[PDB]
């Protein structure tokens, strides 16, 4: 007999619903960022029957680069207190282990969750760590957890066409990542975080005050 | 009073089992300090700890039996014997293969008088390493602090070698001779476990004389 | 102290096989030996045992004899192969004490502080769970008698284990299991009112016994105390249901409505699906 | 003599093997339970009627039999470096205000440190964030390590060491686990505090990464860079850093979060220069006629470990003189000479190599 | 399928991977996570056959 | 179990093949027990195993470990109600899954893999649980009266 | 002061104010009738609030005694009037400390229990608790006889 299946002994999933995290108070996008926010990560939710009308795929892609600002995390916490979802909160290189059998286990659990029930959004911080490819071979855990990327980036093809899914992505270094993560059919939304500058001094002074 | 005899016999019969348990293990433990009670659910009361393999393995057993748990901090090299897995005694000397003992060395056959032109100079080598030998008891009167660190450099040859190796026969004190590559291994943060390694076997052999060259290499 | 205790069919047989023993070279007395037990608990259990040779007079009744030479050294032989295995006390198989049990129980005192006496049954009859189980201890009396020393009975239970399962629920391989919920539950309801109204009638004839003779047992007071906690209800004619009337048949309610509901699409699952089949089948072959 | 009786009957006890210890993962039903051994197989097993319902637990470490693979009795897990963490030791107490300068620098170490834990109403009324970081980085003088680990001493069974040393750990070591065991037993005593000194090895920039042993350096990293900025509460602990240039440390540790407060070390000033002195001439006897000025002019822009260490050497020379009472001329001579002659040996500073 | 599973229970029944034949009638297995090991006849599977 | 006994090996000039009443042997040498087992028949030989009647003690093995394996007495196991809501659970939402597989079987048609048999194993469960919670309700009118 | 909350029970609530209104007399220390009932606007906040200990003591044990009561019964067990019981039962409902059903129109009114919706409990407490104790009997009963045989 097999599992239910179940999400096994990776991760471990959820501990984002024990609340609270950050108020999107602070900075929640008003009116702007809540505007392509909206169409292209909390809609994707479910929006079944929207879809099929348009005709339109909006892609799971997510992407998020350039700190300073911040941004990044907080905008994952700030959907948490828009909508209750389940969000996975990870790292680039926290599940590297000492085995590389659960790697196939891992992506599978990881966004097995998406498809079947959907107040999902899975966060990854700084995937520029696996993003480095080496090539050498006692460094196979490392070449096997980019395998692991590059089998989540294969089953994000296996969940178009469409429902469901979604991944919101963030990384430092935007030089390291391979050329399919970004190729088009995978992420088709690429949301630079702009740099703060003048306009959010006043933004940031006023919800410091 | 005359059972004795015949318990003392099956101590020793006991003692033979741990006589084929002397012969002969194939695992050495690592140790780990635990102190555990369970309650039920009439009382099992005692005490527990856990043990590491060399194997990579971490097994579970009762506290030892024989050496209590009075000593030690928990440490490494403790025998286990095969599917028993109990201790029945503490094994020294600390730890590990070649990283224990670099080198042993004895005594150099030159002197500290086949230089001249250094006569000022030396004794400035030569005083830091005496000092703390005889004038210790001076010393703590006067609340002086000797030296340790000696840094010996020039345009070579400048006998150096020869030189600070010779005052090792001066100053009484066990020789052990090390150098910069060979702080220098294949593996990673092996040079961090051997200079732990000399100074355990340091503050065990009593104070000695330890001599490196070419610091300024791995000093770069 | 020793609450219950569990006996396993191993050590049981290995005072049946005693039986075999001094069945065949006579002659008089008992099979005894000294019992082996285990404590991991408050609950006693019983692992393996040594049958040891024993003797009682008649005339000359309380003369009886352990063998401690045999105790002593077999104990470290048995030590020896298993460390958690220690004697608990002794046994007998009856399968009616004598007084002069008082003496065997207080001179193995020093091994064990408390011994706990096993009656067994090397031919199993009546009327119930067999063997028995005593404990040692001192009520002193309600009568002014001097401190007496009576065994109290111990519930005693059967258990399993490990690997001894293997050649011993081989052997049988005639019982039917288990079979749970059919003939099972219905079987016991036949005995449970046979085995409940017989100790019943049992009990009653001997609470009438106790008028004419036996007094005492006075008893007291455990008799008619726990037999007030019986009376909560008699039940008496005519079962003085009349609130618990309209509740009956309410427990009835969920279990008929079940019954035909599910029974009904159990019928729709056999009926549908066997004509479709058998339809197919049928005129397709020829 | 029934003791040895006694004490072979317990060795007859340790005729029972030992079991093998493992990480309860998940439950499938109450006679499956999934646990990972130590090696990293895993097994679904039964269990025995001893145990209760605190076996179970959300993923702590069981122990399991060597035939069943039974749980017997579950205990505490922890790979513990702690324990050798709490093997250092220090003097002081004292050593807080025997360094003497900068003045600034010593009361406000006491205030990040010390008020937090007395008086947290100051934070929750106010409604303002405490520092849970702080960097003091060298060697622009003296005072990293004895201030600090003064204070860390001082609070007693309340702290923790990270060496350099233990970060590279072994050849195929993983030091990711101890950054986020380093910060966890970090949230279970509090206030905590942190000390990682010479971080230039050990803090790898990825820009140019060697080998292959960069990368494994930047898993150290990212595990700091993760709960330091998080996302998970620091705010009660306390973090120290040490370097000797912050070069390395990259936009992210040089960034608040992380790395808050960075107070650089400021050289013995003549005026300070005065109260180290006074604190270096206790221990060490001198003649009845000394004057504290003359050895603060004579030695400037000298570190505390400079100006100790010599003022020893002067008793070096002192028991060359074999004079017990000396006075300071001998000092002076001894004290300046010296420490010239350690000018011309190290080239900083200013000038790099 | 209870005798079936006998021949697969002592030490279970693996998957070889077969790097190259030998001419020696031995053929060379390899586990996954072991390393290559080598097996002689084995007469159903014919040495050429390999 | 297990039996094995040691023949010579120095008859390997002699005869390997005794004995006779090839009744025993030919049941002994089946199943044949894996291979290194029939490996291990070099020097070796096997031997059988019957019980002689133990049916005195082992008429009672069956009686004493019967006897309290029901009930503790037979009385006293006389989860329930409770055990029913789970069961009409296992009554209903079970079934909805079941049925629809002959929605399955219609195709229509036909275009899917026939034959297919989705009767079994439920079917017979639904009825024991039946047959458990009537009997069950039994014991309120077999105990009174 | 102890024996009104053990047992509980009932009281005279004047008899109450016999012993806690000699207090006022009592002393050696009148400091403890003065802060108490030496007050005369704290102390008339206390005394009406004594007579909500009083009441609201009594209706936690009357929950668990209830089943049932009537409303002109509750007036005299509570030693006040019909109209100080809907007083004395609406302060004590919102505090939410006993749930009760008050109906002033026949004056039937019972403390809980909420209509009792379930089943397998009475099936539950029925068969469990006294067929236990049914099965109970031949377990001690042989072992009575067996106690009774081993004398007479
Ligand atoms: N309204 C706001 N605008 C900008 N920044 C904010 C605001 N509110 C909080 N922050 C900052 O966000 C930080 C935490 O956010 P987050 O966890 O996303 O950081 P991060 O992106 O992981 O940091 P880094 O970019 O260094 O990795 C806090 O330290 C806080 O200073
Ligand atoms: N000033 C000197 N006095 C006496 N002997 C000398 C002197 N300089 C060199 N030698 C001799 O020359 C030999 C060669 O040693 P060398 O001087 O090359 O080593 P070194 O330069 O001191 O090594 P390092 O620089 O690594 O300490 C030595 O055996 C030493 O005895
Ligand atoms: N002002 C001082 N008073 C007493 N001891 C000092 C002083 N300064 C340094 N020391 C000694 O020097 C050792 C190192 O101290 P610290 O880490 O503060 O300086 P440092 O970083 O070693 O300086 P540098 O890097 O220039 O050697 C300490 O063990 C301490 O005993």
């Amino acid at each position: 007999d097999v599992l239910p299946p179940e999400a096994d002994s990776s991760i471990m999933m959820l501990t984002s619903d024990q609340k609270p995290d950050v108020m999107y108070a602070d900075i929640g996008g008003m009116d702007i960022q809540k505007q392509e926010v909206r169409e292209a990560v909390e809609l994707p939710l479910t929006h079944f029957e929207l879809y099929k009308q348009i005709g339109i795929d909006p892609p799971r892609g997510v992407l998020m680069y350039g700190p300073p600002g911040c941004g990044k995390t907080m905008l994952a916490k700030a959907v948490a207190h828009h909508t209750t979802a389940a969000f996975i909160r990870v790292v680039g290189s926290e599940f590297v282990q000492k085995y590389l059998g659960e790697g196939p286990r891992m992506v599978r659990d990881v966004f097995r969750l998406a498809k079947e029930n959907a107040p999902a959004i899975i966060f990854i911080d700084e995937i520029d760590a696996i993003a480095t490819k080496r090539f050498d071979a006692q460094t196979g855990a490392d070449r096997e957890v980019q395998r692991i990327l590059l089998e989540l980036l294969n089953q994000m093809d296996g969940f178009d066409q469409n429902v469901n899914v979604k991944v919101i992505m963030a990384t430092n270094r935007a030089d390291t990542l391979d050329p399919a993560l970004l190729r088009p059919g995978r992420l088709d939304r690429k949301i630079e975080f702009p740099l703060p500058d003048r306009r959010q001094k006043r933004l940031i002074f006023s919800t410091i005050t | 009073t005359h059972e004795l005899q015949a318990m003392k016999d099956k101590i020793k019969e006991n003692s033979e089992k741990i006589k084929v348990n002397k012969t002969l293990p194939y695992l050495v433990s690592n140790v780990i300090e635990l102190l555990d009670v369970d309650p039920n659910d009439s009382q099992r009361k005692g005490k527990c700890a856990v043990i590491k393999t060399s194997t990579r393995q971490t097994y579970f057993l009762p506290v030892i039996g024989l050496v209590d748990a009075e000593k030690l901090k928990p440490g490494d090299l403790v025998g286990v014997n095969k599917d028993s897995y109990l201790i029945l005694e503490t094994l020294p000397t600390e730890y590990d293969s070649r990283v224990k003992a670099m080198e042993v060395d004895e005594r150099p056959t030159e002197q500290y008088s086949d230089i001249g032109g250094l006569d000022k100079q030396i004794q400035e080598l030569v005083e830091a390493i005496v000092l703390p030998m005889n004038h210790k008891e001076k010393f703590e009167n006067l609340g002086i602090q000797p030296p340790k660190g000696v840094l010996m450099y020039g345009p070579p040859g400048t006998g150096k070698t020869l030189l600070a190796r010779a005052c090792a026969a001066q100053t009484k004190a066990t020789f052990l001779k090390l150098a910069g590559p060979q702080l220098v291994q294949m593996f990673i943060g092996d040079g961090a476990k051997l200079v732990r390694d000399a100074f355990a076997l340091a503050k065990e052999k009593a104070p000695s004389i330890i001599f490196i060259d070419e610091l300024d290499a791995i000093g770069t | 102290a020793v609450q219950k205790v569990v006996v396993h069919p191993l050590v049981l047989l290995s005072v049946v096989d005693h039986f075999n023993r001094i069945g065949k070279v006579g002659n008089q007395k008992r099979v005894v030996g000294v019992l082996l037990g285990s404590w991991q608990k408050k609950v006693l259990d019983v692992s393996n045992s040594f049958a040891v040779p024993f003797d009682e007079d008649d005339k000359d009744d309380s003369v009886w004899f352990l063998d401690h030479d045999y105790l002593e050294n077999m104990y470290g032989m048995f030590k020896k192969v298993n460390a958690r295995e220690r004697i608990v006390g002794w046994y007998h198989t009856g399968p009616k004490l004598h007084k002069n049990d008082i003496a065997i129980n207080e001179l193995m005192k020093r091994y064990c502080p408390n011994s706990v006496l096993v009656i067994i049954d090397v031919k199993p009859k009546d009327l119930g769970l067999p063997t028995e189980a005593y404990i040692s201890v001192e009520e002193v009396h309600d009568d002014g008698t001097p401190t007496s020393k009576t065994f109290e009975h111990v519930t005693s239970e059967i258990g399993a284990e490990e690997a001894e399962e293997v050649g011993v629920e081989h052997l049988l391989r005639d019982i039917k299991d288990t079979t749970v919920g059919t003939l099972s539950q219905r079987i016991t309801n036949q005995v449970h009112g046979l085995k409940g109204l017989n100790s019943k009638l049992l009990d009653i004839r001997s609470y009438l016994e106790k008028v004419a003779t036996g007094k005492l047992p006075i008893n007291h007071q455990i008799i008619y105390q726990l037999q007030d906690v019986f009376n909560l209800l008699p039940d008496v004619s005519l079962q003085e249901f009349v609130k618990a009337f309209y509740l009956k048949t309410n427990d009835q309610m969920v279990v008929v409505y079940l019954a035909s509901l599910i029974r009904s699409v159990v019928a729709l699952h056999n009926l549908i699906n066997n004509k479709i089949a058998n339809r197919d089948a049928e005129k397709k072959e020829g | 003599t029934k003791q040895y009786e006694k004490s072979e009957n317990d060795l007859k006890a340790l005729q029972s093997v030992g079991q093998i210890v493992g990480e309860v993962l998940k439950q499938l039903t109450e006679e499956k339970f999934i646990v990972k051994a130590t090696n990293g197989p895993r097994y679904v097993v039964g269990c025995r009627r001893q145990l209760d319902k605190s076996k179970l637990k959300p993923g702590t470490r069981v122990a399991l039999d060597m035939t069943t693979l039974t749980i017997m009795r579950y205990l505490p897990r922890e790979v513990d470096p702690l324990v050798y963490n709490m093997s250092h030791e220090d003097p002081g107490n004292v050593s807080y205000s025997e360094i003497g300068g900068l003045s600034e620098q010593i009361r406000e170490l006491r205030e990040v440190i010390e008020l937090p834990l007395t008086n947290p109403e100051l934070f929750q009324r106010v409604g303002i964030i405490p520092p849970k970081g702080c960097l003091l980085y060298g060697p622009p003088g003296t005072g990293k390590t004895l201030l600090a680990r003064a204070v860390a001493s001082q609070l007693d069974c309340n702290f923790l060491k990270v060496v350099s040393s233990s970060i590279v750990d072994k050849y195929i070591g993983e030091s990711a686990r101890l950054i986020r065991e380093m910060f966890n037993y970090a949230r279970d005593h509090q206030p905590c505090i942190i000390f990682m000194d010479e971080i230039d090895a050990i803090g790898g920039r990825r820009f140019s990464e060697g080998t292959s042993a960069d990368r494994e350096i930047q898993r150290t990293l990212m595990e700091l860079l993760n709960q330091m900025d998080g996302f998970d509460t620091l705010h009660r602990v306390k973090m120290i850093m040490a370097t000797n240039r912050p070069d390395t440390l990259d936009p992210a540790l040089l960034r608040p979060g992380r790395l808050d407060r960075k107070i650089h070390i400021d050289l013995p000033n003549e005026q300070a220069r005065l109260d180290i002195l006074k604190i270096h001439a206790g221990p060490i006897t001198k003649h009845g006629e000394i004057d504290y000025e003359a050895i603060v002019k004579l030695s400037d822009g000298f570190n505390g470990a400079d100006l100790r260490n010599v003022c020893t050497e002067a008793g070096m020379f002192a028991i060359r003189a074999d004079h017990d009472f000396v006075v300071q001329e001998d000092f002076m001579k001894a004290v300046r000479k010296v420490a010239d002659s350690k000018k011309l040996e190290s080239k900083l500073d200013y000038k790099p190599v | 399928l209870r005798e079936e599973l006998q021949l697969l229970q002592e030490q279970g029944s693996y998957v070889g991977e077969v790097v190259r034949a030998m001419d020696k009638k031995k053929v060379l297995v390899k586990v996954h996570p072991e390393g290559k090991f080598v097996v002689d006849v084995d007469k159903n599977i014919d040495i050429n056959d390999v | 179990i297990d039996a094995f006994r040691l023949i010579n090996a120095n008859m390997m000039v002699l005869g390997h093949e005794p004995r006779q009443t090839t009744s025993n042997l030919g049941h002994l040498n089946k199943p044949s027990i894996q291979a290194l087992i029939h490996g291990l028949n070099r020097h070796y030989y096997s031997i059988t195993i019957n019980y002689r009647k133990n049916e005195l003690e082992q008429k009672m093995l069956l009686n004493l470990h019967k006897k309290s394996w029901m009930e503790g007495l037979t009385l006293q196991d006389y989860v329930v109600k409770e055990m029913l809501e789970l069961a009409k659970n296992y009554n209903k939402a079970v079934e909805e899954e079941d049925k629809m597989t002959p929605e399955q079987l219609a195709i229509k048609n036909v275009g899917k893999q026939d034959p297919k048999r989705h009767l079994e194993e439920h079917v017979d469960v639904l009825m024991t649980s039946n047959i458990v919670q009537c009997l069950a309700a039994m014991l309120d009118t077999v105990v009174f009266k | 002061l102890l024996k009104l909350f053990t047992t509980m029970e009932l009281m005279r609530w004047s008899t109450l104010v016999e012993d806690y209104g000699m207090e006022l007399r009592k002393g050696s220390l009148e400091s403890p009738a003065t802060d108490v009932f030496g007050s005369t606007e704290e102390g008339e906040k206390r005394w009406k609030d004594l007579k909500n200990r009083v009441v609201e003591h009594n209706i936690r044990i009357m929950a668990k005694y209830y089943t049932r009561i009537t409303m002109k019964r509750m007036a005299q067990l509570l030693d006040l009037s019909v109209d100080e019981s809907e007083a004395f039962l609406s302060n004590l409902v919102v505090n939410k400390t006993i749930f009760a059903k008050v109906d002033r129109l026949a004056g039937i009114i019972n403390f809980q229990r909420p209509k009792d919706p379930n089943n397998l409990l009475n099936d539950w407490s029925q068969k469990l608790n006294s067929l236990m104790s049914l099965v109970n009997k031949t377990t001690h009963l042989i072992a009575k006889e067996e106690m009774i045989h081993n004398l007479q």
